[PDB]
RNA sequence: ACAGGUUUGG
């Protein structure tokens, strides 16, 4: 008939063996294409244990520095009045044109952070877009 | 047809219900072994015996192993 | 080729950065006797009231404006190992595409 | 080599921690009209942190410096200090309904 | 009988033998919200080496991954759909219910969006019929059932030893899935796009199987 | 020790 076993191992290791063994004498249609291309990982069953301890996860957080750029107009003048649309994959918001010209003024040798940070403010007024100060 | 089964153990289980008291009920392990390296076992539970033997012979097929034998 | 490093940190969700006191726009995609399932567009769909100022305006399709809130609605309790997800999002009406 | 992938930063976006009502600030035992304002007017209850909401330093200095002055001869126990019922309310407790 | 295992035999022999590269890229998962994922809290232990990264709270998923599992399983989905393997989409959620079950009737493949009953693939000879033949290939969508558990069917396939192709989420479990892609189950972008991979991977996959068969009719 | 019997509605 068959093997079904789950903790052991995979499914093509549960017929692979069954069929060298010789018990199933009809090859599944399956297991050609299995042995042409078989998967990254072999789906073999593991338990999902609980990290006890001092263990943390793998995963590393996501961070840039245009972030901690972006955090200086978000406690400065909060949301922009453009609303962002998540529709457009090329959409511009406003806190972008802001650090975009923070990163353009800083390949100009400013290294004060205010000259920085209030100059692309005033620049800005150039493109004529409207901010508000949030006091 | 190149199977071969053997018994394990026989036990005869009771358990106590609501109206007819003890309800004797026999439980059998049975493992199942062509000698290639195929082999598996299972349980049966029954009221007849020849029907718990039945039952753990069908249901034994579907649980089988490899044993990797180093030269057999 | 641009692989996926290259084309994350250019999304507007990146942009974005947290997602309190945003505001989006999201088209609506099904309608309830009153309530409104409206697409932000990141991840969920928000659940909103039919406001009494023109809401028969508000149909299957419109644009409308948000101040997103909450991205997704998910909190631990008592003996859970993972968290309990509402599968929705939290935000609030404002305008229906002022333009 | 590529220069577009996340570096390992602190979080720019840190919200400032929330402070307590009397965060960096100076309790006394002699402000009568200060501890007045945690204490029930009926009663005398000295109220939690549930309704007040001070952060952990606070609210045992409060409690040390209320029971000080209440034998020391400054505040009444049974009751609050009428004269001082005319503050500002800064518990989080509704009475009459 | 001489001449029919060479039509099995000639796509085993190639790569990308239906040419299922040009039906996606980067930025067309990209561009269908497939790279998100739950938050953090939500997390199961086997997305790890399966996510990128977490903006805030949410993870992503590295699309890079997502790509080359999506090519292996859309190769595998499409060798059995043109060796004349049963397929059925099982995927348990009330939200693309129909849009699955159009999906397969348009595929010519079964479909299984409802609530999914015990002993359907394990006691198959007494809730189908007396003899029955199991799907060759079962293709999971949404991977947690309402009650955020595994479904049953993920299981079933190992345990009937059939191969599965599901798309798991940040808090799905993909360790018992013979092809599993890491990516979006509750966004309808993603879904749609998920739907039509397949649709066109089973389309492309029995047109070549019928152009095999007249070019057979012709080698005699 | 290659072990087996013996508690209990089980
Ligand atoms: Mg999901
Ligand atoms: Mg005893
Ligand atoms: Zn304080």
């Amino acid at each position: 008939a068959g093997s079904r076993l789950e903790t052991v191992g995979s499914i093509f290791s549960r017929t692979r063996d069954l069929i060298r063994a010789g018990v199933l004498k009809e090859k599944p249609l399956w297991l050609d294409i299995y042995n042409a291309f078989p998967p990254l990982r072999e789906p073999v069953f593991r338990r999902p244990r609980l990290r006890y301890g001092k263990a943390k996860a793998a995963v590393q957080d996501i961070f840039y520095h245009e972030d901690r750029i972006r955090a200086k107009f978000y406690s400065a003048y909060g949301s922009g009045p453009k609303a962002f649309d998540l529709f457009n994959p090329n959409f511009k918001s406003t806190c972008q044109r802001f650090v975009e010209k923070y990163i353009e003024l800083q390949r100009l040798g400013e290294t004060d952070e205010e000259k920085l940070f209030v100059e692309a403010g005033k620049a800005l007024l150039a493109e004529g877009v409207t901010l508000r100060r949030v006091g | 047809d190149d199977f071969d089964t053997r018994i394990l153990e026989v036990r005869n289980v009771f358990n106590m219900t609501a109206k007819e008291g003890r309800k004797r009920s026999v439980r059998v392990l049975v493992a199942v072994g062509n000698g290639k390296g195929a082999a598996g076992f299972a349980i049966g539970k029954a009221t007849e015996r020849a029907d718990a033997f039945r039952k753990a012979k069908n249901r034994a097929v579907h649980y089988l192993h490899y044993i990797e034998r180093y030269e057999d | 080729v641009e692989s996926f490093a290259s084309m994350l940190r250019h999304s507007p969700l990146t942009q974005m950065g947290p997602a309190k006191n945003k505001l989006v726009i999201g088209q609506i995609f099904h309608i309830v006797e009153d309530d409104l399932y409206i697409d932000f567009g990141g991840k969920f769909h928000c659940v909103c009231k039919r406001p009494e100022v023109d809401g028969e305006k508000y149909q299957k399709g419109t644009r409308v404006r948000l101040r997103l809130l909450d991205l997704e609605l998910t909190s631990r309790f008592l003996g859970a190992t993972t968290d309990t997800t509402i599968l929705e999002a939290d935000a609030v009406l404002l305008g229906l595409q002022e333009s | 080599s590529n220069e577009d992938l996340p570096v390992p930063m602190e979080n720019p976006y840190k919200e400032p921690l929330k402070k307590c009502i009397l965060c960096e600030k100076h309790v006394d035992y002699k402000n009568v009209q200060l501890l007045s304002q945690f204490i029930s007017p009926f009663t005398g209850c000295i109220y939690g942190r549930h309704i007040t909401g001070l952060c952990g330093k606070k609210q045992k200095e409060i409690t040390k410096a209320i029971k000080r002055a209440q034998i020391l001869g400054f505040m009444p126990v049974t009751y609050k200090d009428p004269a001082y019922l005319k503050d500002p309310k800064v518990c989080n407790i509704k009475y009459r309904e | 009988n001489d001449l029919r295992d060479r039509i099995l035999s000639e796509p085993l022999k190639h790569a990308d033998f239906f040419n299922l590269k040009e039906l996606f890229s980067v930025r067309s998962l990209f561009d269908a919200r497939v790279h998100l994922g739950h938050k953090a809290g939500c997390r199961h232990r086997f997305m790890e080496p399966y996510l990128f990264g977490s903006r805030l709270g949410q993870d992503i998923i590295d699309l890079e991954q997502t790509a080359a599992h999506l090519q292996l399983a859309l190769n595998f989905t499409a060798h059995v759909a043109y060796r004349e393997g049963i397929i059925l989409f099982v995927s348990r959620h009330r939200q693309f219910a129909h849009l699955i079950e159009t999906t397969a009737r348009d595929c010519g493949e079964y479909a299984h969006t409802r609530y999914f009953k015990g002993g359907l693939l394990t006691n198959a000879p007494l809730l189908l019929g007396p003899g029955v033949r199991l799907p060759d290939l079962i293709i999971f969508l949404h991977t947690l059932n309402n009650v955020f558990e595994p479904h049953v069917a993920v299981r079933d396939a190992a345990k009937m030893n059939i191969p599965t192709v599901g798309i798991v989420d940040t808090n799905c479990n993909p360790a018992l899935i013979t092809y599993p892609v890491p990516g979006n189950d509750d966004s309808p972008p993603a879904v749609r796009l998920f739907c039509r991979l397949f649709q066109v991977a089973i389309s492309r996959a029995k047109e070549k199987r019928r152009q095999v068969e007249a070019l057979y009719r012709l080698q005699g």
